[PDB]
């Protein structure tokens, strides 16, 4: 039902940042979550996701960690050693059906969307 | 110890509590306990607080609960107990709470559900039971609950669903059962779920398509994949009209009904992969909301022409690995963006096929039999960015309205030899063209895959003016002095000794090598500044084959005739009757040179590696088909006569060598063989260069010395002979006498 | 008062509570894996007293014990907790 995000901001290149999202409700499936990147003038892309072997994008491989804590129902995404090309708006997406890795490069499948945050890297 | 929110809310996190906290306000509304070490709940633990609304017990290891401990909490709404250590559903201490709303039991190893469980809860709406070790659905406790909305039983060990499992659940909305081991479904298993909207059955072991789904009248989203379903019978989706999403992939589907997908008024996307035997297009009447359509691996041969007259909102289209032969017009479409048609039997393109598609961006037609493309094909097609067409027999490629292109690939079209106009493709970023010389027109930031390096130049064949004049010089004198020496040795009307006829054949072979060099110089002179235009035709034509054959033939005859010359000299000294014997040996060696030269011709692509038509430089990969063999033959022969002449040195003394005219002949032969050795070392070294990974030289350099160090013998052998054998002077006087007698 | 699903339970410090052989109303006691040849259970309904006996006990598995009772009906016997309404205070045996 309701999704909220926290984190973001302005960081010099090579820093470390943690983004935390919380969810409330029961219709969503806790085995399909994702983080989505949007740069102005382009459609949304899927950076990382949890499926049931986490799915990681080509570019962010080796620098991005995604975790879920069902004790308090929270999703964590931690980034380190950022490049300026990472400056964009970030969204948290949750589906209603279980999903595999192949579902993550097409955003239209996901339904529950958050308000989003903004992160810039210099 | 635990902070007070001020709004009747109490929070406890990791403060190491082994018992229920006490002393707090009796008016508190919500209580959270997480990450502590409580293992057992004593009797009447929560009798202190009578106004508790929400209850969290997360992560600690609770194992025993007294039945009377939970009594008195008549207004509790939310109860969460996950990742703890309970082994069975607590049928006791739960019947008291009449007004409970949500119950979460996750990650707890549960195997048995008591019969009287879940009794007395009249308004429970959410119940979560996953990641446990359940083995059979609790039919009676489930029937006890009449007002349940959402049900999740995932990662359990259920094997089969008995009939009439969910009769009494009238207001159930979503059902999750994935990663279980279900293999059989009764025809009346799903009866009564009239208000079910979402159904998830993933990673199960279903072996046949279920039928009970036809009882569901309002099923919105349906998902099954990674199952073992292989056949889709027709009329399957008849019962449920409204279906937004159908999930199916990784199934080994074989046959799909003609009319299976008919009359779905709200389906968004359709994907079918691996369905091999389906050979006729599905009937899509009534489906007018299809954004994406994908059919792969089938045997479809034709496409209906009303397709996107019906599909008014189609966005992408992919059809590959089929037997499509003809393309109907796509004029009606407006929202079509990406088109993929690969591994099909298309052989012609007409103007009208691609007319009217305003917003087409990506077009792919690869690995087909297309040989005719109309000029006006692509003329009024809108802004197109990426176009791929390759591995097809294509003769001429038109260019009309392609100025906006960015990615263009054409590789494998060997029949295409026409140059590409640079002015038309204004914004081209990446090229792929079958021959490297075509990219010389762009002279590139344009990226052309073919290397188009030094070995395949653009403007000058020979490069440096000094190299040009040097080859012109040895060409000429090789020709002139070879003609002079052959005239001296043969025109004389005297008995011909073996050595004299041998050096005559040496002259003939060197003359052949010289006019090979001359033909190369003529080509370079003719094609000054514009070698790119002539390169393709020259390499594809028979001239390159002729030149390469000539060069190879000239180079083997010289080597073999020299070896035969020095054994002729050796045994001539030794007998000091083999003249006719060696004459036919010379003939047999000439024949061997002929066949060695012509052997590569029957192979494919061996003589087209370089514009010089000489395979010994090779290239990126000559992969030593016969280059290693040839250099092996050359080296073994040279070491053989090296051994022969060392034996001659041992046998005959230096004073006799100085005082013997036959030994003067021997000295001349020694000079010849020594020169041949040192002048052939470099080409063998170059051929050995690619074998060693450490050594690398720039194509600039290997081309120059391959050009320079190849034909030198054809030049200095006659010069050496006339400069250092008075035998020539004697024959010159003889021919002068003959000329004076004739005149 | 109402004899139904008498049971006995053993609890070691720091772990869960498991059951030992229990007898129902009609006899036919369900018997745990470690009790055959070790313990004997009897029950008289004249006074509603149940007796247990120890034979050749080993030094380990000596912990607190409990007896459990139930007055309701409608659930099969399974020698499992969370089904008995009434619990005893228990006793330590070692």
């Amino acid at each position: 039902v309701a999704l909220a995000e926290s984190g973001g901001g302005s960081v010099a290149a090579g820093g470390a940042i943690r983004l935390s999202c919380t969810a409330s409700g029961y219709t969503y499936s806790k085995y399909c979550m994702g983080w989505f990147r949007q740069a102005p003038g382009a459609e949304r892309a899927g950076v990382s996701g949890i499926t049931t072997s986490p799915y990681y994008a080509d570019s962010v491989a080796g620098r991005f960690t995604i975790s879920r804590d069902n004790i308090a129902n929270t999703l964590y995404l931690q980034m380190n050693s950022l490049a300026p090309a990472d400056t964009a708006m970030y969204y948290c997406a949750a589906s209603r059906l279980s999903c595999s890795a192949a579902d993550f490069k097409d955003f239209r499948n996901f339904v529950y969307w958050g308000q989003g945050t903004q992160v810039t890297s210099a | 110890p635990c902070s007070c929110d001020g709004d009747r809310r109490v929070d406890c996190s990791g403060k190491g509590l082994t018992a229920v906290p006490e002393g707090l306000s009796a008016f508190t509304q919500a209580l959270d306990i997480s990450m502590n070490n409580i293992t057992q709940l004593p009797e009447d633990a929560f009798a202190n607080f009578p106004f508790l609304e929400e209850l969290q017990l997360a992560g600690n290891d609770l194992s025993f609960i007294h039945p009377k401990a939970l009594s008195g909490l008549k207004e509790l709404k939310v109860l969460t107990l996950q990742n703890n250590q309970l082994k069975t559903v607590p049928s006791e201490a739960i019947r008291g709470l009449s007004a409970l709303q949500s119950l979460r039991l996750d990650a707890n190893h549960i195997t048995s559900v008591p019969e009287d469980s879940f009794e007395g809860l009249v308004q429970l709406r959410h119940l979560w039971l996953d990641d446990n070790s359940l083995t059979e659905v609790p039919v009676h406790p489930l029937s006890n609950l009449p007002t349940l909305q959402a049900l999740t039983l995932a990662l359990n060990k259920i094997s089969s669903i008995p009939d009439f499992a969910f009769t009494n659940l009238s207001s159930l909305v979503v059902l999750h059962l994935h990663n279980n081991k279900i293999r059989s479904l009764s025809q009346h298993c799903f009866d009564g779920l009239d208000n079910l909207e979402t159904l998830d059955l993933n990673y199960n072991n279903l072996g046949e398509f279920p039928q009970a789904i036809k009882a569901l009248p309002s099923l919105k989203e349906l998902g099954f994949h990674s199952n073992s379903i292989s056949v889709i019978p027709d009329g399957a989706f008849d019962g449920n009209p409204l279906l937004r999403t159908i999930h199916l992939y990784d199934n080994p589907l074989s046959f799909v009904g003609n009319s299976a997908f008919h009359n779905l008024s709200d389906l968004h996307s359709l994907v079918i992969r691996g369905a091999s035997m389906v050979q006729q297009f599905p009937n899509l009447t009534g489906t007018v909301h299809l954004e994406s359509l994908t059919l792969t691996g089938t045997k479809i041969s034709s496409i209906p022409n009303n397709l996107c007259q019906e599909q008014k909102m189609l966005r992408t289209l992919d059809l590959s690995y089929n037997n499509i032969r003809d393309l109907p017009s796509f004029n009606g479409c407006h929202a079509l963006e990406e088109i993929s048609l690969q591994r099909n039997q298309i052989y012609q393109i007409k103007e009208g096929t691609f007319q009217g598609l305003i917003s087409l961006r990506i077009l792919d037609l690869s690995r087909n039999l297309i040989h005719e493309i109309h000029s006006r094909a692509f003329a009024t097609l809108g802004p197109i960015t990426n176009l791929d067409v390759s591995f097809n027999e294509l003769t001429s490629f038109p260019t009309e309205g392609l100025n906006g292109l960015n990615q263009l690939k054409l590789v494998g079209n060997f029949k295409l030899k026409e140059a590409l106009a640079a002015k038309d493709f204004v914004n081209l970023r990446s090229l792929s063209v079958p021959y490297a010389y075509q990219c010389c027109a762009f002279a590139g930031i344009i990226h052309c895959t073919p290397s188009t390096g030094a070995f395949k130049p653009c403007e000058y064949l020979l490069g440096s003016w000094m190299i040009r004049l040097t080859v012109w010089f040895i060409f000429l004198v090789a020709l002139f002095f070879n003609l002079l020496v052959i005239l001296t040795t043969f025109a004389s009307c005297t008995s011909l000794p073996s050595s004299k006829l041998f050096i005559g054949l040496i002259s003939v072979s060197n003359l052949f090598m010289g006019i090979y060099t001359g033909i190369l110089t003529f080509l370079d002179a003719v094609s000054w500044g514009r070698f790119a235009e002539f390169g393709i035709w020259w390499e594809t034509g028979s001239g390159c084959k002729v030149a390469g054959f000539l060069a190879v033939f000239s180079s083997e005859s010289a080597i073999f005739l020299l070896m035969l010359a020095t054994v002729e000299r050796s045994l001539s000294a030794k007998d000091i009757n083999h003249l006719k014997q060696f004459r036919v040996a010379a003939l047999l060696a000439f024949l061997g040179a002929t066949v060695a030269g012509c052997f590569p011709l029957f192979h494919r692509g061996e003589y087209s590696a370089s514009p010089l038509c000489l395979p010994f430089p090779g290239g990126e990969t000559p992969s030593l088909g016969f280059t290693v063999t040839l250099v092996l033959l050359n080296s073994l022969a040279f070491l053989l006569m090296a051994v022969i002449y060392t034996k001659l040195y041992c046998n005959l003394e230096k004073e006799d060598l100085s005082e013997n005219s036959q030994s003067s002949m021997i000295k001349h032969v020694a000079w010849l063989i020594f020169t041949n050795c040192i002048f052939f070392c470099p080409v063998a070294f170059f051929s050995f260069a690619p074998l060693i990974t450490a050594i690398s030289i720039s194509p600039e350099i290997m081309k120059s010395v391959t050009l320079i160090f190849f034909p030198l013998p054809a030049c200095l052998n006659p010069v050496l002979y006339v400069f250092f054998n008075p035998k020539f002077k004697e024959d010159w006087k003889l021919l002068k006498r003959r000329v004076t007698k004739k005149s | 008062y109402s004899p139904y699903c008498m049971g006995w339970f053993r609890q070691a410090p720091g772990k869960a509570r498991e059951g030992v052989a229990t007898v129902d109303l009609d006899g036919s006691t369900i018997y745990a894996d470690s009790v055959k040849g070790r313990f004997t259970i009897s029950q008289d309904n004249a006074k509603n007293t149940l007796y247990l006996q120890m034979n050749s006990l080993k030094p380990e598995d000596t912990a607190m014990y409990y007896c459990a009772s139930r007055t309701r009906a409608g659930v099969t016997c399974g020698l499992n907790w969370a089904i008995f309404s009434y619990w005893g205070q228990g006793t330590q045996v070692t």
